[PDB]
């Protein structure tokens, strides 16, 4: 009952700490984007409708 | 009300009904006689079947 | 004096058969407590034995579930005080509620279409 | 564990000429495995 | 706890045990010392006479409306020790009195330290299995002849054996974890 | 969602043809990723839901079952690798074949756009369930149990078979889309008033209803772990599911056809609920818990109010998740007990201290503990009843207190008290039997930061 | 290097025939392509397709 | 939080009680000394003697191991090894 | 009595492996039976899986809406017109049975 | 925000008007925040909105251009009835966060002028029953399968109800 959390409590902080480090690089560097009014047929793309960086990254690229 | 109750009249009831019916409708002579007279009946059925709803 | 209930039961000590010491009562208690030692000299002699892994059964539990979950419905008769407690039961609030929520449902229907069922600041449902 | 596989008198039901034996029924006796009689 | 429970109580003990139920529902009621060192003398005096009584008919006639005074004289809350049944730390200490025979699964690293500590159990455990055979045939070959049969086990009997069935009153779990 | 399916057949031809030592990895490592494929259909981002292709939708009350039901392969083929371990390694890939089939049938039936496509794969789904309780089942029972599983169902799945080709004739088609958008307004006569329990009947069995539940006590009871994981967590989740997309048709006859079920499941929950405060087999009061726990749900896919659909869509998700959780720490106690007697085994935690801890958040989950899920579901379905009769707040007010003392008693009588002086030793726990609980929580802790993702259709 | 690990292709193999079928799905059901009310927009310079 | 007994501080306080009651003489107590059949003592003594010492080290004897605290010593082991006193 | 075997006992599989970790009997297969089933389990479902799931936008459009309203309020209050009109579907298009 | 849609009232502060020798525990500690907490936090913040505004990027809010309404929507044409039933489950939303709104602006107003909410919060509660008498009109008795048909047919029942009670009066 506590080789399990070495291993459960590791393998979490293992791909967890890069994603909060990639969460927290993201938003501060990068930034959520600030609201726009469409200018006159642009036609905004799919991922030109959302705030968050990586949530318009995967959007771009996979919907 | 679980267990007898509950079990006494659907699941278990509904298992006696056929176990009965299947009693009295396969246990038969064998003999030859009794099945065509049966036969017999059917044709005689039949044959009104058709006449009443001619 | 003490009233035994049900519940609250008649201490060992005021109940008089405690005070009965005729040849069999002495006869039966210490014939049961040979049927208790002989059960005790067989737990032990099969719990405080080394070189066991197996489970100790206490078939005596095996005989209670057996007897309450599987022994029931091969012991069921239908008798009266049986199948009238057995619908009183089953039937009888089920019948109940429902002339209780029929007649709030009701009642709370009217009323809406009579239109005087508040329902004010109520936009949630 | 054992997952309990069915002992002798579990099979034993299935023998007989009827599954579910009548009155009369269960007094006949399963038919010969050759398929020929000894009458 | 230890000793096994009589088939019967004889007539002694049913009257031994009210002075003690008696007494000591004495000291709940009359609190302070002085009093109930006052009030409890009286209280064998009570005890003390019908001592001789030699009819039995009588002794069980004194006896049964001595429990049933004493049933309606006693106090509801009495002075019941901490930690005895009913008490306030009646298996109190229960959840730290794990049974011995799980230090048998422990991960050689965990027993790898503690090293002396399993030496010794190992020779326990070399006991305990040595005299198996020799307790359960000394069991048997002292089965009185059958009868009356009570909970009581026989004593060793001979050198090197050790009481019969002593695995589990000596390793039992300590009281105060 | 040929992703969520293809690469799962595609686990078939995996457990055949790999290594009989590297079998089970093979296979559990693969359905976790295909569980991340799955969570792509959680991308919704507007309100027109997602019509894959003709055949195959997801809508918002499938989306969040589809992920539990391809999340459960995984633990289901993690929890049976003890029992099933002792076997030949043609009965393993056969097992491991016949749970990846459920998650299969399982995934296209919630996923399924035509209603008689949802019956096909509906009812073969009984299959792939009868072998898992029969042919592993330890007790001498399960071959009983079968037949009640396969009947019960079987019975009421033809009324419905008969129901569905009778509106296609009447409507023309079975596409729950078209049938959503058409007028099909039945017409109270005495006849619909049967369409109506035909096509909700089959639905009402496999999610027990008070009447019809002696099904379930009895299947779990001697089904192997993974099969009552499967009966608790999808199964009968499939009846719900069922109820929620026939009822867009029938629309006008359950405002007031409904009321017998109603009452039936509110009674039945108190009742299912109280038996669980004293039976003996611990798989038995989980099996109970389920029934009343369900009870609730269809006494909200009935009232058809917004807030119910989607306690019960909460529920539902939520319930799956804890149940299974249930089961398969009762099946751990199964195992080194080898009884499933509650009454032995008392004093685990002194010996399993962390399996005690699961145990102590699967009750609170059991029963309502306010930050999970499990109570924004009940609240709901509350708050909706006693909308439909303030009256009902009694009813679903004394199931609310026994289902705290029968979630506490399983604690206290199992996790707490002097431990067992001398059962078989009971050997420490693996670390697979903690993950597979893990694994059933964490998401739990994860759902209930965010509750949106699993409220339902109505909101 | 198809010595066991052959095996581990078999998965994923069957995602990417999945995404295949699955986008050979729309390419069917692209009537009202663009044709649809709501979204209905001239084709920008350079695009001969709204959604592909 | 006090210290633990020991057999010979468990020992000393179940002679010191006994020796402050008056019918037992303080000058021929010894801890292989009978209660009944050698110090004279009545049935009825041994009850209050043991309930002394029950007082004295704070805990209840059971009744059935207690009608058997006769030798002035059985209850230096007996509370000992209620205690777990190994010395 | 038919023949038929002694009941088989259950392994201490703690005994030998006393690294067991529950999966399988020999070492290795358990090791990377575990290593195997806590990354794919645990480290690339409930992280990356939590990660995507947390970063789909405006699911089922209640992050659109919360703007829309506002432009609406904003609209519909400087303007003068009803915050929410009683009637949805406009009084002229139906065509009430006359 | 928008100062706008959601509101606030201009702040009336009194005055300090210290009346003891004492030195009052509050300034001086807010004098230590604002060096040890604020200070410090503010750099930090600033130096992120510069790493903002160099690659400074803007994400629009879709707009929604009106499809035909089931009103006009012929019967049995699937095609029609669907980008109708959206265009009305979508404004079951914008029409619902707009009671989001009233529901929050209230709550606000209601902490802002505390025992004075009896009187002072009453230009907002006149809304909440002029938003919720809406609401109630046109998206309350519905089920859980709530479509524009329904509300097409709840609203039609009662244009009766308008037009027999009205006729009625006569
Ligand atoms: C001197 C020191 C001064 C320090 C000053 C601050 C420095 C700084 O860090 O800059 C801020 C800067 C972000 O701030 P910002 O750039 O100004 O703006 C952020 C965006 O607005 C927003 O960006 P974002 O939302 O994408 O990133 C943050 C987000 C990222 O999200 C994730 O991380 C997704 C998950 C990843 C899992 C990985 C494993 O974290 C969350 O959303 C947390 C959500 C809530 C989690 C806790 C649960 C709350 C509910 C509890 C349940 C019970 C409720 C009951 C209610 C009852 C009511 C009745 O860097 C960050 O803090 C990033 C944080 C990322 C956290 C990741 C780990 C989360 C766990
Ligand atoms: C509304 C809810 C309705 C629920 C209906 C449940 C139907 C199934 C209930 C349980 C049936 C059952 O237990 O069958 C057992 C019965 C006897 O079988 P058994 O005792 O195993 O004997 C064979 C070995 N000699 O086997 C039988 O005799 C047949 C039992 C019924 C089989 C299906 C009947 C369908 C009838 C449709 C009309
Ligand atoms: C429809 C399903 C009907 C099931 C029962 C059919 C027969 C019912 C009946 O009237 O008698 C039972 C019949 C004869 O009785 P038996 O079962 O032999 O034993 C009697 C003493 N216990 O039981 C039998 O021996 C079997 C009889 C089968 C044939 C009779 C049923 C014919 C039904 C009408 C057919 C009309 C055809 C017209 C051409
Ligand atoms: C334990 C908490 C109990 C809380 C009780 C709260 C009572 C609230 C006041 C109820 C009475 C005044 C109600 C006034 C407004 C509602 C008016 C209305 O429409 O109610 C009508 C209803 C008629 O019901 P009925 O008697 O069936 O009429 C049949 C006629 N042919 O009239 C009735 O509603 C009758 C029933 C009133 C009380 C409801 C039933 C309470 C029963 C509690 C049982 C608890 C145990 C339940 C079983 C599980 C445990 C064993
Ligand atoms: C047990 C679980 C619950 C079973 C419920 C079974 C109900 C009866 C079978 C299915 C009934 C059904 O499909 O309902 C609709 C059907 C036709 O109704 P309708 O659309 O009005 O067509 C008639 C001409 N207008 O109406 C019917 O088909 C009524 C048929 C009644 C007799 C069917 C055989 C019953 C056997 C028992
Ligand atoms: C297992 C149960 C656990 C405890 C549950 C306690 C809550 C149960 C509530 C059930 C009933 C909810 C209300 C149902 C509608 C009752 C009729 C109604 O419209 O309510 C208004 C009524 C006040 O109306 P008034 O004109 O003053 O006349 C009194 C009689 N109506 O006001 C009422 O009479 C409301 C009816 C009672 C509501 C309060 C119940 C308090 C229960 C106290 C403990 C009772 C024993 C438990
Ligand atoms: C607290 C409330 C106290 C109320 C208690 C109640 O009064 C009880 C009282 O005092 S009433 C005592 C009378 N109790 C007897 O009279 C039994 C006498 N029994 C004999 O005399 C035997 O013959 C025997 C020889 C065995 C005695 O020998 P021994 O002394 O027990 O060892």
């Amino acid at each position: 009952d506590a080789r399990f959390l070495r291993l459960m409590k590791f393998y979490l902080m293992l791909t967890g700490i890069p994603v909060i480090i990639g969460i927290t690089l993201v938003n501060i560097f990068i930034g959520e984007a600030e609201l726009a009014e469409i200018p006159e047929g642009y036609i905004p793309e799919h991922w030109e409708y959302y705030k968050h960086p990586i949530s318009r990254w995967i959007a771009r690229n996979f919907y | 009300l679980d267990l007898i109750w509950l079990e006494k009249t659907i699941p278990k009831s509904t298992s006696t009904l056929h176990t009965n019916m299947t009693t009295l409708t396969t246990n038969q002579k064998g003999l030859i006689k009794l099945y065509f007279m049966s036969f017999l009946i059917n044709i005689i059925l039949i044959i009104i079947l058709y006449s009443i709803n001619l | 004096k003490y009233k035994p209930a049900p519940l609250a039961t008649l201490p060992s000590t005021l109940d008089p058969a405690e005070y009965d010491v005729s040849p069999e009562t002495r006869r039966a208690q210490v014939e049961r407590l040979s049927i208790r030692a002989r059960l005790k000299r067989e737990y032990l002699l099969q719990y405080n034995d080394p070189k066991r892994v197996s489970h100790i059964e206490d078939p005596a539990l095996i005989r209670w579930t057996y007897a309450r979950s599987a022994n029931i419905y091969p012991n069921f008769r239908p008798t009266p005080k049986n199948s009238l407690l057995g619908a009183v039961a089953g039937f009888g609030p089920l019948i109940f509620w429902y002339y209780v929520f029929k007649t709030d449902r009701d009642r709370k229907e009217r009323l809406i279409q009579e239109g005087k069922l508040d329902r004010k600041f109520n936009i949630s449902y | 564990a054992r997952q309990w596989q069915p002992d002798i008198e579990w099979a034993e039901q299935f023998s007989g000429a009827v599954m579910y034996p009548s009155k009369e029924t269960a007094h006949w006796k399963p038919p010969p495995w050759n398929d020929v009689d000894i009458l | 706890a230890f000793c096994a429970p009589p088939a019967y109580l004889t007539h002694q003990q049913k009257v031994l045990r009210l002075y003690k139920r008696a007494l000591r529902h004495l000291e709940s009621w009359c609190i302070h010392r002085d009093k109930y060192r006052y009030f409890a003398c009286l209280m064998r005096a009570r005890f003390e006479e019908h001592k001789n009584e030699k009819d039995m008919m009588r002794a069980t006639q004194l006896l049964r409306e001595a429990e049933e005074e004493f049933w309606q004289n006693q106090h509801p809350q009495p002075y019941i020790f901490p930690d005895s049944p009913g008490g306030t730390s009646f298996e109190r200490y229960e959840c730290y009195k794990v049974p011995e025979w799980c230090l048998d699964y422990w991960h050689p690293s965990e027993k790898a330290m503690y090293p002396d500590y399993f030496s010794k159990r190992e020779q326990w455990k070399k006991l305990r299995m040595e005299s198996w055979d020799r307790e359960v045939k000394q069991l048997q070959e002292e089965t009185s002849p059958d009868g009356i049969m009570t909970e009581a086990l026989p004593p060793a009997r001979r050198e090197g054996d050790l009481p019969p069935l002593w695995w589990h009153i000596v390793t039992r779990p300590r009281e105060r974890p | 969602m040929l992703k969520i399916i293809l690469p799962s057949l595609m686990l078939l031809p995996l457990t055949w043809l790999s290594s009989p030592k590297k079998t089970w990895t093979n296979v559990t490592s693969y359905s976790f990723l295909i569980s991340l494929t799955s969570l792509t259909l959680l991308w919704q981002t507007d309100e027109n839901y997602k019509n894959f292709s003709n055949m195959f939708s997801s809508d918002p009350l499938s989306t969040p079952l589809i992920i539990l039901t391809a999340w459960l392969l995984p633990l289901m083929l993690m929890a049976s690798q003890n029992h099933l371990k002792k076997d030949n390694n043609v009965l393993q890939k056969l097992y491991i074949s016949m749970l990846i089939s459920l998650q299969i049938l399982l995934i296209m039936t919630f996923s399924a756009t035509e209603l008689i496509m949802f019956y096909i794969l509906f009812e073969a789904t009984l299959i792939p369930t009868l072998i898992i309780i029969t042919r592993w089942g330890n007790q001498t029972e399960r071959l009983n149990a079968g037949i009640y599983f396969l009947f019960y169902t079987l019975i009421g799945s033809i009324p419905l078979l008969i129901a569905l080709i009778l509106i296609q004739n009447h409507v023309g088609t079975l596409n729950l889309m078209i049938l959503s958008f058409t007028t099909h307004t039945l017409d109270a006569s005495w006849s619909n008033n049967l369409l109506w329990l035909a096509c909700m009947m089959a639905f009402l069995i496999k999610m027990p209803l008070y009447g019809v539940h002696l099904w379930l006590p009895k299947a779990h009871v001697e089904a192997p772990i993974a099969g009552s994981m499967i009966l608790a967590a999808i199964l009968l989740k499939l009846g719900s599911y069922g109820m929620i997309r026939i009822s867009i048709i029938l629309d006008p006859l359950t405002k007031y056809m409904a009321y017998p079920f109603i009452l039936l499941s509110l009674w039945g929950m108190i009742m299912t609920s109280s038996i669980c405060l004293r039976q003996t087999d611990l798989k038995s009061l989980i099996a109970y818990s389920s029934v009343s726990h369900m009870a609730l749900v269809i006494a909200s896919i009935m009232i058809q109010t917004p807030w119910s659909f989607m306690g019960a869509t909460m529920l539902m998700i939520a319930h799956g998740l804890t149940s299974s959780l249930l089961f398969c720490l009762a099946n751990s106690n199964y195992e080194r007990i080898h009884s499933r007697t509650m009454i032995m085994a008392r004093g685990l935690q002194m010996v399993f201290p962390l399996m005690a801890t699961w145990w102590l958040m699967a009750s609170l989950a059991n029963l309502a503990l306010p930050p999970s899920i499990n109570l924004m579901g009940e609240l709901f379905i509350t708050m909706s009843l006693f909308s439909w009769s303030n009256f009902t707040i009694i009813l679903m007010g004394i199931n609310i207190i026994i289902t705290g003392m029968y979630s506490m008693y399983m604690i206290i009588t199992t996790q707490r008290g002097k431990l067992t002086n001398h059962m078989i030793n009971l050997q420490p726990s693996h670390t697979r039997e903690l993950t597979l609980m893990a694994l059933h929580m964490i998401p739990l802790i994860l759902l209930t930061t965010s509750p949106k993702l699993i409220t339902g259709l109505t909101m | 290097l198809l010595r066991e690990h052959w095996v581990h292709i078999l998965v994923p193999a069957g995602f990417v025939f999945g995404c295949y079928l699955d986008r050979k799905d729309d390419e069917k059901l692209t009537a009202f392509r663009n044709k649809s009310m709501l979204f209905q927009r001239e084709l920008r310079p350079n695009e001969e397709v709204t959604w592909k | 939080d006090a210290p633990p007994l020991t057999l010979d501080g468990i020992k000393d306080r179940v002679l010191y009680v006994l020796k402050l009651y008056d019918k037992i003489d303080p000058e021929k107590l010894s801890v292989n000394s009978h209660f009944m059949k050698d110090l004279g003592l009545d049935s009825l003594d041994q009850v209050e003697i043991i309930m002394a010492m029950e007082d004295e080290f704070g805990f209840e004897i059971p009744d059935i191991d207690a009608e058997k605290l006769m030798c002035p010593q059985e209850i230096v082991d007996y509370i000992a090894d209620k205690k777990d006193v190994y010395e | 009595q038919w023949q038929e075997d002694p009941e088989p006992e259950d392994e201490n599989v703690y005994a030998k492996n006393p690294d067991f970790h529950g999966y399988d009997s020999d070492p290795v297969v358990d090791v990377w039976n575990m290593r195997a089933v806590f990354f794919f389990g645990f480290s690339i479902v409930l992280v990356f899986g939590t990660t995507f799931v947390a970063y789909v936008p405006d699911y089922r459009m209640q992050e659109w809406a919360r703007r829309e309203a506002e432009r609406l309020v904003k609209y519909r209050e400087v303007n003068g017109l009803p915050i929410m009109e009683s009637n949805y579907f406009d009084p002229s298009k139906i065509q009430l049975p006359e | 925000w928008d100062k706008d849609v959601y509101p606030e009232p201009p702040s009336r502060t009194p005055a300090p008007s210290p009346q003891t020798s004492l030195p009052n525990p509050i300034t001086y500690l807010t004098k230590a925040y604002d060096l040890v907490v604020d200070w410090p936090v503010t750099l930090v913040r600033e130096f992120i909105e510069r790493q903002h505004a160099k690659n400074r990027t803007y994400y629009y809010h879709r707009q929604y251009r009106r499809v035909p309404d089931i009103t006009e929507c012929k019967e049995g044409d699937v095609l029609c009835i669907y980008e109708a039933e959206m265009q009305w489950r979508r404004d079951f939303k914008v029409d619902q966060e707009i009671m989001n709104i009233i529901q929050e602006r209230l709550k606000a107003c209601q902490q802002r002028e505390g025992e004075n909410y009896q009187q002072n919060c009453a230009k907002e509660l006149e809304q909440f029953t002029k938003v919720t008498k809406a609401y109630q009109d046109r998206y309350l008795d519905l089920g859980a399968y709530y479509s524009a048909r329904k509300c097409l047919a709840k609203q039609k029942q009662r244009m009766l109800e308008e037009r027999k009670a009205a006729r009625q009066e006569a």
